[PDB]
């Protein structure tokens, strides 16, 4: 049992690392999403003034 | 926000200037319509005067 509990510990650490990578990549992806939306609506300016 | 500003400007600006610049046409209509009815009514009235 005490071998299996440390297997649980190491796999829990791995899951923690996986969720950390998930959330950081996801946050950077919202970062580039915000950049892309801001840039697209930067040209949506000229589109809409001359519209 | 300054985007939505430019759409709002364009929309309200366009509608209002269309109405005003059409009112220019009804205005010149009034101008020369008064000018024409002037002499028109003038000749009816000076023909009924005798």
């Amino acid at each position: 049992l005490a071998i299996e509990i440390t297997t649980n510990s190491q796999e829990a650490a791995a899951k923690h690392e996986a969720q950390r990578l998930e959330q950081e990549a996801r946050g950077r992806l919202e970062r580039q999403k915000i950049l892309d939306q801001s840039e697209a609506e930067k040209a949506r300016k000229e589109l809409l003034e001359l519209e | 926000a300054m985007s939505m500003a430019v759409e709002s400007t364009g929309n309200a600006k366009a509608e209002a200037e269309s109405r005003a610049e059409a009112a220019r046409i009804e205005g010149e209509g009034s101008v020369l319509q008064a000018k024409l009815k002037a002499q028109a009514l003038a000749i009816e009235t000076e023909a009924e005067l005798e």
